[PDB]
């Protein structure tokens, strides 16, 4: 009834198809309900997958966007730099923003804490973020039964998924693009170490001379 | 099927049981009727088997206790690194390692103890440390105290992490028994993932951090201008000018042209002449090879993907005519008894620590380690004592398993049953060999004593007398000295400078290592070692094999593992319990390790350690008198105990005065142990009755009735104080002597 | 807090606290009034 | 009782039922589990708050007025070093003697509520305070604002000194740490932060790996 | 490098090991070896698209062992000749 990648008899017992990206791929049995615990349990792993995938969608489309936009020539060239040279890893490269990266990190930690702690409290205690006063817009951040899909007036303001069939198909599309983006960010990291140039540079090098520009020829690092 | 299985919130995190001391046991949870209760509270705290019969709960307690121990060790290591960062002269020692004594402990000026802040060199005053941490950090490529600080902060973070992990895996997500019984998965992960990956990671560190920094250090570059490790990782041209093979850049690894990595992956052997330690290229290649070997070996057992080995089927398939079912039922023993696993692992860890002690002096793995005689002696003695204690503990827990965890129904005509069934023959022959060894070693010493006292030196057992040459050890040394010539052609030097070849490494004006000669004295001392080891094994194995029953008490298993006696009947049943056998094996291990460390100290101070002059004349710390003085017990009393103790007793008024103080205090503690060992319990109980009368006369008698220590507790206190006093006496004596003469 | 206070009131914890306080007092006294064999009065 | 909490999602502790001023259910270590000790901690917080308010008013206001040039206060940290009409140790001992009376009377009020409300010299003065920690009367509440009748409005009047007090406690702790770290006055630190907030921060003097 | 002796040796070793595992000439996930070195069939529980029963774990195991053997042969032939 569905595509199976590397399913097993054990995995197919609890993976039936309710989840969007459910294809029975669980060779390690990490979502077995018999031994559910703190973070290794059926309720958390799909949520963690969705969140890692969404941040990976932002990363794969963000770690290469400045380089592409500078290659086509509409952002300043000094901002058109590989992702690892944007101050995230100062040794390989650094950039001077309005604030030093540790002050930026503290601000990021404060803002992301205010967001992430609320997300956590809605995961553990659903609907708890729509009661206490929060600058008057606590009613927008109420969420729904499913922690991964709040779908409020803010988190869903174009109103997709009016019907359940399109909603589920859109969920599956989200999960697939997220898995692809996660693998893409892993590729970004490994290629950054092994090549020393940005992902778009690697793509163009491969597109130029595919047989002399690949992993086999380019594990000489430099 | 190998899967993750836990239970959510098994134990509520509450302080309610903190207020109840003896909560873990039904007997102690009532309250302290007598003072014995207090001692019992501390003697049954970690005996989790006695708390309950549930194996799942025992396994959970053991896991969380291991997490706590890991947190404690992390705190200890973080403390060492902190004290290296602040209260140490590590950088001054880096500038001049041959003339500055390592020091990482500074005392406060309170009661005149400030004299202990001796002049160690480098504009620093403190306690001279002998732990070898300076040399280890030199090998790791540490050049600044900031790196030690960050290591210490990471150690504190890891200690907090381990503490939280223990809390989480006891009170929040506690693994079930099926999880603990997955021994195949545990072995695969601890071989491939723990040892193999750890060795690979350390090889990576060595390749990228230790080798370049240490080769710049060997060249004479001041550590201040030595580039930082990340500059070697990033600017790979800077790393390639030290080892050109890095310019190839992982191409040889994947093209299998591995010989191109011969620049930094060598098989030299021997010692680096500049530092006196092992070549770090050899160490890197070593760690890479063992990482590969462990990662391969960790793919042996079948977890859930087929392809592998069932250890139960391996064991059940190994049996022969001289045995019964062979290794049948041992899988259940080792998957259902924690004490059996503890016995095996303790024995292996003790033997491994003894191997470490023997191998770290013959091949000093750290720079400026051999010439630091104090560090060498301390490391050898420390690890010898640790190994001996672990072996005795293995015997103790084997006995505990035999008493409590042994099930005759599931063990019929297997190896354990058959060993139990001819224990009489085993102990008979072991007793005979113990007597024979004791005679033909110590009686040889007594013969030497007598002929020396009778004025008949030609009738002794020496090199100038009847000679007992260790021809087999000499042949092994000869074979190992010629190994690079014919047997290991891809070797530059032999395994160690101790085998032979006439090569002498002399860092500074001292002697690192040289060919160690073996003669009649070495023959005698090795046979003394064999005698002591066989007698210790006799005591411990007789305790283990006769723990359940004997011809005297056929129901000793019902008596338990830790009981004083069965009464004055049958002539007297004093110390029939296996616990008492461990109690005596502790004394015999003490003697064995003491003689071993004395032999090491005298042999090194006499034949190896010393100073070499510009001309090339090598003088030794003692003067090479081991070959002619170690053959006589008077020689040991005079040339070793009396001659080499001149410094601990004359250390008063100097920075070594603490060693003399602790020398005498350890003597005191040993003598104090003697009365717990010699006395009984009725005498002290009656004395306590008289003292209680004195207190009752003044209405100050406590409601918690004072009681004398139990018989088993009396023995435990006696042996603990005895070992502490003896070992601390030797510790002070060695440390004072080797700091004075080095 | 009842159980925590009860635990802190146990013999070993109270012994540690009391003896540490006594040791600190003696050490500080010796800091300010050291090496005295005779009570001056 | 459906009150705002320090952590919106979580439930509040059972001993923190919201009947105390400044209650937000913040007790993650459970140090208020003993009600008899909880009352003592309530008093301790109240006096700590009221002392830290005076500390902040005597630290930041004089510093700001000195920077403005109106006063010449010596930066509140060397304030102890300057010369006065008496020695510092003698001043401390006078302070201990003079505070023993007041602190002991407050202690007696805490231990035995309702007592020590009457003037010993002139019994006809008395203190018209009912709750512990709020002595009231005329010396302590000369404007008669602590007696309102409405419990809710009185609690609203409270929970303000608790909040200003907690803020002032944090402010004084920050002033101490900032003087120890930056070796500079607090208002000067404020002006430095406002000069370039992106760089004049705690990491200005830390000098970490990358900048 | 494609025509090099090292490449040929490694390819041959990996292909031979994969062939042996796939065609029942070596132990696999569904092919257990007894004490007599006779291959019996077992239910590993891993479903695979291979009609014979070659799984992804079988492929990984055979490839790993083939690489091990090929590295051994390559280094041995280099050291000897
Ligand atoms: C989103 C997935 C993705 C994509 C599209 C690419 C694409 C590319 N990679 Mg990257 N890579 C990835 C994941 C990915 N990689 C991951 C996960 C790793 C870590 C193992 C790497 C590690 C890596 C290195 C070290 C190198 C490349 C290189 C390359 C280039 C091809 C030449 C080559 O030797 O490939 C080698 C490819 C691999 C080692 C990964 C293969 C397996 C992954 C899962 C990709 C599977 C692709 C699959 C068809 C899905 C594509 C999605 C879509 C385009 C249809 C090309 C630009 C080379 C380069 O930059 O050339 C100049 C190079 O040196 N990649
Ligand atoms: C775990 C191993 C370990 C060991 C054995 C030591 C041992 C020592 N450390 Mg080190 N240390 C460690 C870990 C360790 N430390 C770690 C992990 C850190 C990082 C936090 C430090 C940080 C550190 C510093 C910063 C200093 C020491 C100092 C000392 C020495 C004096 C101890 C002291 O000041 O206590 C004093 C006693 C107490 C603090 C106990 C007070 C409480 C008692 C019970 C009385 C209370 C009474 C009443 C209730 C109030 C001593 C040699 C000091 C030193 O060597 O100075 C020259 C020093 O300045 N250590
Ligand atoms: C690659 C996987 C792996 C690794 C590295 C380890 C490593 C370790 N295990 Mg083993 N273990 C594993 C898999 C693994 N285990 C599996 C699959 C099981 C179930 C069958 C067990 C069951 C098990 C038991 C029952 C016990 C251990 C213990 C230990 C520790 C022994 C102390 C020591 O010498 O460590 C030296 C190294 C260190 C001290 C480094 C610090 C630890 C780092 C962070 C590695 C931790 C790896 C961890 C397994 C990853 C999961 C945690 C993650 C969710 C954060 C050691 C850290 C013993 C112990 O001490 O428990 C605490 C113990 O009693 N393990
Ligand atoms: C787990 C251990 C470990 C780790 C994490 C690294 C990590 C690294 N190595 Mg090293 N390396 C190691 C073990 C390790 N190595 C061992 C054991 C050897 C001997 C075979 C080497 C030999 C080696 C060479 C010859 C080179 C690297 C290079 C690199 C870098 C790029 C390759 C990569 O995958 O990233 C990276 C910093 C490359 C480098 O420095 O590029 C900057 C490089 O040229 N490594
Ligand atoms: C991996 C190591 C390991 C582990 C996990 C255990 C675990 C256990 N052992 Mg085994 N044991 C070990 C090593 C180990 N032991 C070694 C090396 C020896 C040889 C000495 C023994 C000998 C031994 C015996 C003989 C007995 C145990 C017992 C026990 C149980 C503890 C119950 C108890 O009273 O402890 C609570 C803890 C203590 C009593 C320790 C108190 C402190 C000791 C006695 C002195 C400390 C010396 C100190 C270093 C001196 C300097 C400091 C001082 C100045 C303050 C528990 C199952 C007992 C048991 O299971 O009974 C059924 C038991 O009878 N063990
Ligand atoms: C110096 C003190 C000393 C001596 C000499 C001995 C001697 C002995 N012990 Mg004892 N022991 C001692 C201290 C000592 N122990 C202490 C302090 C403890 C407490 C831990 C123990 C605990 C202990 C246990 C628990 C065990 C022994 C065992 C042994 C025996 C070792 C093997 C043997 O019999 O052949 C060697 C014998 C000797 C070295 C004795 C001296 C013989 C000399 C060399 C020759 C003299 C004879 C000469 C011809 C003179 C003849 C006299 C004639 C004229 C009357 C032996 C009887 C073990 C045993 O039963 O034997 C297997 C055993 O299990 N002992
Ligand atoms: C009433 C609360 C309060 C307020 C309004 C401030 C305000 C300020 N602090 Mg102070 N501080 C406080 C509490 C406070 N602090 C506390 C409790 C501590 C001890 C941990 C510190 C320790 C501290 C240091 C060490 C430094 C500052 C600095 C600063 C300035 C901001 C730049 C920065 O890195 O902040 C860092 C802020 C913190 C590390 C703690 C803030 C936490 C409070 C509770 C948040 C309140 C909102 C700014 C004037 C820096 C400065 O002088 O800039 C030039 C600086 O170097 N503060
Ligand atoms: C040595 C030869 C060999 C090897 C190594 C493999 C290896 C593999 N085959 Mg098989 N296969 C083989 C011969 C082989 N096959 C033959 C002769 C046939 C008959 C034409 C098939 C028919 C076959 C099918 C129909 C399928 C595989 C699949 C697979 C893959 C499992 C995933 C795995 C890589 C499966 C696959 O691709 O899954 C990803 C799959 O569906 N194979
Ligand atoms: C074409 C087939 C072939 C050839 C010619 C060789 C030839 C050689 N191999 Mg290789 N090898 C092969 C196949 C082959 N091997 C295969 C299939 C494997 C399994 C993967 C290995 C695994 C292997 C390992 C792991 C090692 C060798 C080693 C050696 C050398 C042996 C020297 C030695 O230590 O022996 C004399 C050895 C003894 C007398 C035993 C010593 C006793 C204990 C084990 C120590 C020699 C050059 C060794 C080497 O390279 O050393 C330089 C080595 O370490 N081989
Ligand atoms: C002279 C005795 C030489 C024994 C040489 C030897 O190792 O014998 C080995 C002998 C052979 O038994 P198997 O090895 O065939 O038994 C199969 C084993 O795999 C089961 O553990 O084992 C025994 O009979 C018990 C130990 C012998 C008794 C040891 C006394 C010494």
């Amino acid at each position: 009834k569905r595509s199976l990648i590397f399913a097993s008899k054990q995995s197919l017992s609890y993976l039936d198809g309710t989840l969007p990206g459910d294809y029975g791929f669980d060779p390690l049995g990490l979502m077995d309900p018999e031994g559910a615990g703190g973070f290794i349990d059926p309720q958390w792993l799909p949520y963690a997958e969705i969140i890692n995938g969404r941040f990976a969608m932002l990363g794969a489309a963000g770690a290469i966007a400045p380089e592409v936009l500078g290659r086509i020539g509409l952002i300043p060239q000094e901002t058109a730099i590989p992702w690892f040279q944007s101050g995230v890893i100062p040794p390989v490269g650094n950039y001077s923003y309005w604030a030093d990266p540790y002050t930026l990190f503290v601000l990021e930690m404060a803002l992301m804490g205010f967001a992430e702690h609320r997300r956590a409290q809605d995961y553990y205690k659903p609907g708890s973020m729509g009661k206490q006063y929060f600058l008057g817009l606590e009613k927008f951040l109420g969420g729904s039964g499913n922690p991964a899909y709040p779908g409020g007036p803010i988190f869903n303001f174009l109103g997709f998924g009016k019907n359940e069939k399109e909603l589920q198909e859109l969920k599956v599309k989200e999960v697939k693009n997220g898995r692809l983006a996660m693998m893409a960010v892993l590729g970004y990291f490994t290629q950054a170490i092994f090549t020393g140039v940005g992902p778009f540079q690697n793509l163009l090098d491969h597109l130029a001379d595919p047989v002399h520009n690949n992993v086999l020829t380019n594990l000489k690092i430099h | 099927e190998v899967k993750i299985m836990v239970e959510k919130d098994p134990v509520k995190t509450s302080f309610e049981k903190w207020a109840k001391p003896g909560h873990f046991s039904r007997t102690l949870a009532k309250g302290p009727n007598t003072t014995t209760w207090i001692w019992n509270l501390h003697a049954d705290a970690h005996d989790f088997d006695s708390h309950t019969n549930d194996l799942e709960e025992i396994s959970r307690k053991v896991f969380s206790a291991h997490f706590g121990q890991l947190a404690v060790i992390f705190i200890w290591l973080s403390g060492m690194y902190f004290h290296g960062a602040r209260f140490s002269n590590y950088e001054a020692w880096l500038s001049d390692p041959t003339h500055i004594k390592p020091s990482a402990q500074v005392v406060w000026p309170i009661v005149g103890q400030k004299i202990l802040n001796g002049d160690v060199g480098g504009g620093f005053q403190g306690i001279q440390i002998t732990s070898g941490f300076f040399q280890l950090w030199r090998a790791s490529g540490i050049t600044s105290e900031l790196q030690l600080y960050t290591t210490a902060i990471g150690g504190l973070i890891f200690a907090a992490l381990m503490l939280f992990a223990g809390w989480f895996h006891y009170h929040k997500a506690a693994p079930k028994l099926a999880w603990f019984q997955n021994v195949e998965s545990m072995l695969n992960h601890h071989l491939a993932g723990l040892l193999g990956l750890g060795s690979l990671a350390w090889a990576g560190h060595q390749v990228h951090v230790s080798l370049p920094i240490n080769r710049l250090l060997d060249a004479g570059v001041d550590p201040k201008e030595i580039p930082l490790p990340h500059e070697f990782i990033l600017n790979r041209d800077l790393l390639a000018q030290l080892y050109p093979s890095f310019s190839k850049g992982l191409t040889p690894f994947f093209t299998l042209n591995w010989s191109e990595y011969s620049d930094f992956l060598t098989f030299r052997g021997g010692l680096n002449p500049v530092t006196g330690g092992l070549w770090l290229t050899d160490t890197a290649h070593h760690h890479l090879a063992i990482a590969v070997l462990f990662l391969v070996a960790g793919h042996m057992y079948r977890t859930n993907f087929g392809i592998g080995h069932s250890m139960k089927e391996i064991l059940e398939a190994h049996k022969g005519p001289f045995t019964g079912e062979g290794h049948k039922g041992l899988y259940e023993i080792l998957t259902t008894s924690w004490h059996a696993q503890l016995a095996i692992n303790l024995a292996m860890l003790g033997s491994l620590t003894i191997i470490v002690a023997h191998h770290m002096y013959a091949m000093p793995p750290y720079p400026y380690l051999a010439t630091d005689y104090a560090t060498q002696l301390s490391l050898f003695t420390h690890h010898m004592w640790i190994g001996g204690f672990l072996v005795v503990g293995a015997a103790a827990h084997a006995a505990i398993f035999m008493v409590r965890d042994y099930d005759p129904t599931t063990q019929y005509n297997n190896l354990l049953d058959r060993v139990l069934r001819h224990r009489d023959a085993i102990i008979s022959h072991l007793n005979w060999v113990c007597i024979f060894l004791g005679f033909h070693s110590f009686g040889l010493y007594i013969h030497n004593d007598t002929m020396s006292a009778l004025g008949r030196p030609q009738d002794m057992f020496s090199d100038t007398a009847i000679q007992l040459q260790p021809v087999f050890a000499q042949w092994i040394q000869n074979t190992h000295a010629l190994a690079p010539s014919l047997t290991a052609p891809n070797a530059t030097a032999s395994t160690s400078l101790t085998w032979g070849g006439g090569d002498l490494v002399a860092v500074g004006g001292k002697v690192a290592l040289l060919p160690i000669p073996l003669g009649t004295a070495d023959f005698l001392v090795h046979h003394i070692h064999a005698f002591t080891i066989h007698v210790t094994v006799l005591i411990l194995l007789k305790g283990v094999l006769f723990a359940r029953s004997s011809r005297l008490i056929p129901d000793k298993a019902n008596l338990g593992f830790r009981f004083p006696c069965d009464g004055p009947g049958r002539g007297g049943t004093c110390q029939v319990s296996a616990w008492d056998h461990v109690f005596l094996g502790l004394f015999w291990m003490y003697n064995a390790i003491s003689v071993v460390i004395f032999h090491f100290s005298w042999k090194m101070q006499s034949d190896v350690w010393g100073s070499i002059s510009d001309q090339g004349v090598v003088t030794h710390i003692t003067g090479g008198n081991f070959a002619q003085s170690s053959i006589t017990i008077n020689g040991w009393l005079r040339d070793f105990l009396w001659a080499q103790a001149s410094q601990v007793i004359q250390s008063y008024g100097s920075s070594l005065s603490a060693y003399g103080l602790l020398f005498l205090g350890a003597h005191f503690v040993w003598a104090f142990s003697l009365m717990f060992l010699f006395s009984g319990r009725g005498y002290w109980q009656e004395l306590i009755e008289s003292i209680v009368w004195a207190h009752n006369k003044l209405k100050v008698a406590p409601a918690i009735q004072p009681r004398a220590l139990s018989i088993v507790q009396g023995r435990a206190v006696g042996v603990a104080h005895y070992l502490l006093g003896g070992i601390a006496t030797t510790w002070a004596f060695f440390l004072a002597r080797i700091i004075s003469v080095g | 807090m009842q159980d925590v206070k009860t635990y802190l009131s146990t013999a070993p914890v109270l012994a540690t606290l009391w003896f540490g306080f006594l040791a600190g007092l003696l050490i500080e006294i010796n800091r300010f009034f050291p090496d005295a064999l005779v009570l001056p009065l | 009782n459906d009150r705002p909490l320090w952590f919106p999602g979580s439930q509040p502790p059972e001993w923190l039922d919201g009947s105390l001023p400044g209650d937000f259910g913040f007790d993650p270590l459970g140090l208020g589990s003993d009600p008899e000790l909880l009352k003592w901690f309530v008093q301790a917080e109240l006096v700590h708050c009221r002392w830290a308010m005076l500390g902040a008013a005597g630290i930041f206001i004089p510093e700001a007025l000195t920077k403005a040039g109106i006063l010449n206060t010596p930066s509140w940290t060397v304030a102890g070093d300057q010369q006065y009409f008496t020695d510092a140790t003698t001043l401390f001992v006078i302070e201990i003697i003079l505070f023993a009376w007041a602190e002991g009377r407050r202690w007696a009020d805490i231990i035995n509520p309702g007592c020590v409300n009457v003037d010993p010299v002139f019994p006809n003065n008395k203190l018209t305070g009912t709750d512990v920690g709020y002595p009231g009367g005329l010396w302590f509440d000369p404007l008669g604002w602590g007696q309102t009748g409405d419990a809710a409005k009185l609690k609203d009047l409270r929970t303000r000194e608790i909040k200003n007090g907690r803020l002032a406690m944090l402010a004084v702790l920050g002033a101490v740490v900032q003087a120890n770290y930056t070796h500079t006055g607090p208002i000067d630190n404020l002006l430095a932060h406002l000069a370039d907030p992106g760089h004049n921060t705690i990491f200005a003097l830390s000098n970490l790996v990358g900048k | 490098y494609i025509g090099s002796s090292t490449n040929l040796i490694m390819v041959a070793s990996t292909t031979l090991m994969l062939f042996a595992g796939r065609f029942g000439l070596a132990p696999s996930a569904n092919r257990k070896s007894t004490a007599g070195l006779k291959l019996v069939d077992r239910d590993s529980g891993l479903q695979t698209g291979d009609p014979a029963g070659f799984t992804a774990t079988d492929t990984l195991a055979c490839g790993a062992l083939g690489h091990v053997i090929g590295v051994g042969i390559v280094l041995g032939l280099k050291a000897t000749a």
